[PDB]
């Protein structure tokens, strides 16, 4: 059949591919920084809880001015936080009583949210009444929505369950690109600090890099086992973090498109729910199934410290933009911060 | 990358014997559960049989129970199919999947083509 | 039908494309990372725990 | 003998020195011996020919070792059980998981058993001091008759009064928390915390304040321990018995009921029930309940001051062991907390 | 309640006993 | 200045009034019963009634894909799961949801959650697909319908058994299973969850109490 030829051909191609890879590979990490020292001791303490939720937590997000910052939850409420002081200011009554996702937007002016009604919403906070109301409804998607991130205050990316992820425009309300290149369905996605390109996580055990103006797949990276939950991006801008199911992190770099690390131990057999990266891209922090979070080392892989104190799963987990305090919500309705 | 090529396929007369098998690469073999699945001409996918981490456990479909059976080597990362008294009713295209996560009791892996944990399948037909 | 020839060129197609690009040696893609972390080490406030004087989060 | 018979005795003694020159007849047991006098040598001295009944003091004799091993009994019974209720309720407190109604209701049962427990030991120890003193100097009784040497043990009293009512009602707070739940289908929206507070703690506030002031005007009778008028005894036990009343058909209901969901679907579990359950409801006590305190005289007024203060100075130990020290979300969560302090050393 | 009985018997107990204590050290002193 | 004690006034104020407003909304939140209905806005669906003033508010599920191991984790938290199978060449979908009830009561964040099944078409209405529908017998306890069709009845008491095997394999204290045959049409459907819910709840008071 002509079929046949047509897989041999792509066999061949990535028979190529592995090869030039594989030419690539003259050295590994481990041995370059075997000079250097150990970071030490890293021991955190809980200096505030948040009690306002009743319901679990899905998702939170960092405000650019690092004092406030929202939340989500399943009883279908958004509730906006002072970190400083503990009290709340804004409680946001949601349509849709499964939410699993929130954004916030970099100017401060706007909040977003989605979940299994396959519909992203716009929220306006600073308004001449006072008051909170719904600016924009985003339709179009086949599948729940699981990840936002704004671009600008009028432009957002989204990915969903319908294997694709498309490009909004907020104020058209209509799509303007579509990534259609997975296989399973988007799990999360990361922005680059000059918002050109972004990756994203899929159950096919893949990641993708997009090009956000021509808006094709340029590189595909492969080596892992089961479903990525989880996906954070590199302070340089030249590596990226992922997370998944078979408790395993790993480490990818753009410019080499091979993997350089793995943070894996004996005794973790949970899933990983979160991930993110510190001020200085030293320290990598995780979330699992296990009720507590850890506290790894990019340049040595090994563990330095952990984070307990939950009593039900980790969901979501945030570093600030001047990386001074660490926030973390869990499946029971209370917040904490770390520092 | 998670890779399945299945093997065996071939044509047979009613009261034959045939043998299946498929070889897995990419990933730990001892730490999953493996699954038979077959596609019948005109018709859905179809679950026919599963196997434990260590082989203890072993169901069938009924349509098939007491004429087939399932084996499985960790060392060498193969499962196995053994097929005996074949009738004409019995011919499709037959697949072998996993379910996506470890140390878990519960697949979903009898879905559409969609699935990506799965191999191409060897055609199986029986006339006459 | 002809969707499914269609979709079988196009992973042949996006394998090329994969396969035409340049790369470099992992050697040099490496002590970029530690050169970035070496640099940055002194504005980590984790990394280096701060006196409580500076710290809002008392 | 009604109590104070001391008190008539040193005032008879009075008015025989009072008259001066214008047996002895102020004797307790004067009127059995009135025949009898004092020989004529010139009882106050020398004088043998009137004294007790060798059989009643041989009687008097016997009955002191019932009340020692009595006593030996429940102050061994408290003890236990007042360790056993603080170590539960530093538990309680020191694990934030375990934070519900459900806990809060425990919390204040077990604070009401530990008070209780407290009392009566307080009030028993400062009691056989008062009779433990030689009497010495004819003057110096005169000061152990007055206000002031009686002065710390009437507010004990008061306080051990207190602390014995505000334990049943306690008890049936708990029967009727628990018979609510099962009533109504759904979740019952806001517990009512401050109402079964108030019952608990506040309502026996309104019968042991109207019982001080009786006994302070009409029988002030010395240390305020003795009961001699029933009707004002009978102030404190309409409260006792109705808690037990109301006690016993939530029992039954709810013992009706788990019979119902094992029909419905053996005799070991339905016996392991009503066993746990008897502790946190008080059956013990309605058992000897209609045995009153007036119609007891011989051995059947000894054996229900034996079996009430058996099971009544441990069942502040049983519920802390069946409901803290062997619940399983309770030792599921402590050892999570071995393995996070064992895991921070390595 | 048979805490409050219990007390009040043993009270009365002791009173007596006081009494004829005090009457003893009477007729011996 | 002064204008600091003032924005923490406004600030204070501001906590207390939504907390004001949370406390009644957490009042109304827990007194609802939320199901899950399972077979075999687009993306999901929304439903009330009520019977002697309980709120029942169930859900939908037609709008999404066919791999759920995903957006089922999101229904950990409700009273219940109705399961409808239709007891009705086919292509063997009774082990398909025999499979899948086998799947949802093995799952890990569905492990504790009990199912009411409801079985219809008996008008409709197993000797090929199962070779063991030949050593049955009727169970001594049963009340056949007037139609006393003797295959009928004899495959009714053979699929409601099939379904009770899943169940009483494993997952003992916990959760249970309340199977129903959909004889009764018009509304006597609701009067039978109102009566599961009652002692599913029940039954979970009197386990935390630990007198089961």
């Amino acid at each position: 059949s002509e079929l046949d030829q047509l897989r041999q051909e792509a066999e061949q191609l990535k028979n190529q591919i592995r090869d030039a890879r594989k030419a690539c590979a003259d050295a590994t990490l481990s041995q370059i920084t075997n000079n250097i020292d150990p970071v030490g001791r890293i021991q955190m303490r809980t200096r505030r809880t948040l009690r306002g939720h009743l319901a679990k937590i899905y998702a939170m997000h960092w405000g650019t001015d690092s004092r406030l910052l929202v939340s989500a939850s399943q009883d279908g409420k958004l509730i906006i936080w002072d970190s400083y002081t503990t009290n709340k200011v804004h409680a946001i009554p949601l349509r849709s009583s499964w939410v699993m996702t929130c954004a916030y937007a970099p100017s401060g002016n706007y909040v977003a949210c989605g979940g299994l009604d396959n519909i992203c919403s716009i929220y306006n906070l600073k308004t001449r009444e006072g008051n909170v109301r719904v600016s924009r409804e985003l339709a179009g998607h086949t599948g729940y929505l699981s990840c936002c991130r704004f671009l600008d205050d009028n432009q957002i990316v989204t990915s969903s369950g319908d294997t694709t992820c498309a490009l909004w425009d907020i104020e058209t309300g209509q799509q303007t690109t579509t990534f259609t290149g997975h296989t399973g369905d988007v799990m999360s996605l990361s922005l680059a600090p000059d918002t050109r390109l972004f990756v994203s996580g899929a159950c096919d055990a893949s990641a993708k890099l997009w090009d956000v103006r021509e808006g094709m797949c340029r590189q595909t990276f492969t080596g892992h086992e089961s479903d990525i939950n989880a996906i954070c991006f590199f302070p340089n801008g030249n590596a990226f973090a992922t997370g998944s199911d078979d408790a395993t992190c790993r480490l990818f770099d753009l410019r080499a498109d091979q993997e350089l690390m793995t943070y894996s131990h004996d005794n973790i057999i949970c899933g990983i729910t979160s991930v993110s990266f510190s001020k200085s891209g030293r320290l990598l922090l995780a979330g699992y199934d296990d009720f507590n979070c850890n506290v790894w080392d990019a340049l040595k892989a090994d563990r330095a410290g952990v984070l307990a104190g939950h009593d039900n799963r980790v969901s979501c987990l945030g570093v600030t933009d001047d990386g001074m305090a660490v926030a973390t919500g869990s499946w029971d309705s209370f917040l904490k911060i770390w520092n | 990358q998670v890779q399945l090529q299945e093997s065996g396929g071939g044509l047979v007369q009613p009261g034959g014997s045939l043998r299946l098998s498929c070889a897995a690469s990419g990933f730990t073999f001892s730490n999953y559960k493996m699954n038979w699945v077959r596609q019948a001409p005109g018709k859905g996918l179809e679950w026919v049989s599963d196997i434990s981490q260590s082989g203890a456990s072993i169901s069938y479909t009924g349509s098939v129970k007491g004429r087939f059976t399932i084996s499985r080597d960790n060392a060498k990362n193969t499962l196995y199919l053994q097929m005996n008294s074949l009738k004409p009713e019995d011919t499709a295209v037959y697949y072998c999947a996993r379910c996506p996560a470890p140390f878990t009791r519960d697949c979903f892996d009898v879905t559409s083509t969609t699935y990506a944990y799965r191999g191409q399948g060897t055609q199986v037909t029986v006339s006459s | 039908n002809t969707a499914s020839i269609a979709q079988a060129r196009k992973l042949v197609e996006q394998l090329k494309m994969e396969a035409n690009i340049d790369r470099i040696k992992v050697s040099k893609a490496a002590a970029d990372l530690m050169a970035y972390c070496e640099a940055h080490a002194k504005e980590d406030p984790l990394l280096t725990p701060v006196p409580a004087s500076e710290n809002p989060f008392r | 003998p009604s109590g104070q018979v001391m008190d008539f005795l040193f005032e008879k003694w009075k008015l025989y020195g009072d008259q001066c020159h214008h047996c002895p007849w102020y004797l307790p047991w004067h009127h059995k011996v009135q025949h009898r006098f004092v020989f004529k040598r010139c009882p106050w001295r020398d004088a043998s020919q009137c004294q007790m009944d060798g059989e009643e003091i041989e009687v008097q004799k016997e009955v002191a070792k019932m009340y020692s091993s009595f006593q030996v009994m429940y102050t061994v019974g408290y003890s236990l059980s007042l360790g056993a209720l603080l170590l539960a309720l530093a538990i309680l407190g020191g694990l934030s998981k375990l934070h519900c109604t459900r806990n809060a209701i425990h919390a204040n049962l077990f604070a009401s058993f530990v008070l209780k427990a407290s009392s009566v030991l307080v009030i028993d120890g400062l009691l056989r001091t008062r009779y433990s003193q030689k009497i010495g100097d004819d003057l110096s009784v005169s000061t152990w008759l007055s206000d002031g040497a009686v002065a710390g043990c009437r507010v004990a009293a008061v306080f051990m009064q207190y602390g014995i009512v505000a334990n049943y009602c306690w008890l049936l707070v708990e029967g009727l928390y628990l018979h609510n739940l099962l009533g109504l289908a759904t979740l019952p929206e806001r517990s009512f915390f401050s109402l079964y507070l108030g019952i608990g703690w506040g309502a026996p506030m309104l019968f042991v304040v109207p019982w001080a002031v009786v006994k302070c005007l009409f029988e002030n009778v010395q240390c305020w321990t003795s009961n001699d008028n029933m009707g004002f005894w009978w102030i404190l036990r309409f409260p006792v018995f109705l808690a037990i009343l109301i006690n016993f058909f939530i029992f039954v209901r709810i013992v009706q009921l788990l019979v119902a969901k094992l029909r419905a679907r053996y005799k070991f579990r339905l016996a392991k029930s009503t066993l746990t359950l008897i502790p946190l409801l008080g059956v013990h006590e309605v058992v000897f309940a209609f045995v009153t305190d007036e119609h007891a005289q011989g051995t059947l007024r000894s054996a229900k001051l034996f079996f009430d203060l058996f099971l009544s100075s441990f069942q502040g130990l049983l519920v802390a062991v069946l409901y803290c020290f062997l619940n399983k979300e309770v030792q599921s969560e402590l050892r999570r907390r071995w393995h996070r302090w064992r895991l921070g050393k390595v | 309640h048979s805490q409050g009985t219990f007390t009040s018997d043993y009270s009365k107990y002791l009173d007596s006993r006081r009494a004829e204590d005090f009457v003893k050290w009477l007729e011996s002193t | 200045t002064e204008d600091q004690r003032n924005e923490e006034k406004a600030q204070r104020e501001a906590n207390k009034k939504i907390e004001k407003q949370l406390q009644k909304d957490k009042q109304v939140y827990r007194a609802t019963h939320r199901l899950l209905l399972l077979g075999a806005t687009s993306g999901i669906f929304e439903t009330k009634f009520q019977v002697d003033k309980v709120n029942f508010h169930m859900f939908d599920v037609g709008g999404q894909r066919d791999e759920r191991r995903k957006w089922i984790q999101c229904f950990n938290d409700v009273t219940a799961i109705i399961f409808v199978v239709a007891s009705s060449n086919q292509t063997n979908r009774l082990q398909e949801a025999l499979n899948l009830f086998k799947s949802i009561w093995n799952n890990r964040w569905l492990r504790t959650i009990s199912v009411i099944l409801f079985l219809n078409k008996q008008d409709l209405l197993i000797e090929d697909y199962f070779p063991e529908f030949a050593r049955y017998t009727t169970p001594e306890d049963a009340t056949p319908e007037p139609g006393e069709d003797p295959r009928v009845t004899r495959a009714k008491y053979f699929i409601r058994d099939e379904f009770l095997r899943i169940s009483t394999a494993s997952g003992d204290g916990r959760h249970y299973c309340y199977p129903h045959f959909t004889c009764a049409v018009d509304t006597e459907n609701i009067r039978r969850v109102f009566n599961d819910c009652r002692d599913i709840i029940q039954r979970m008071h009197l386990r935390q109490y630990e007198l089961l």
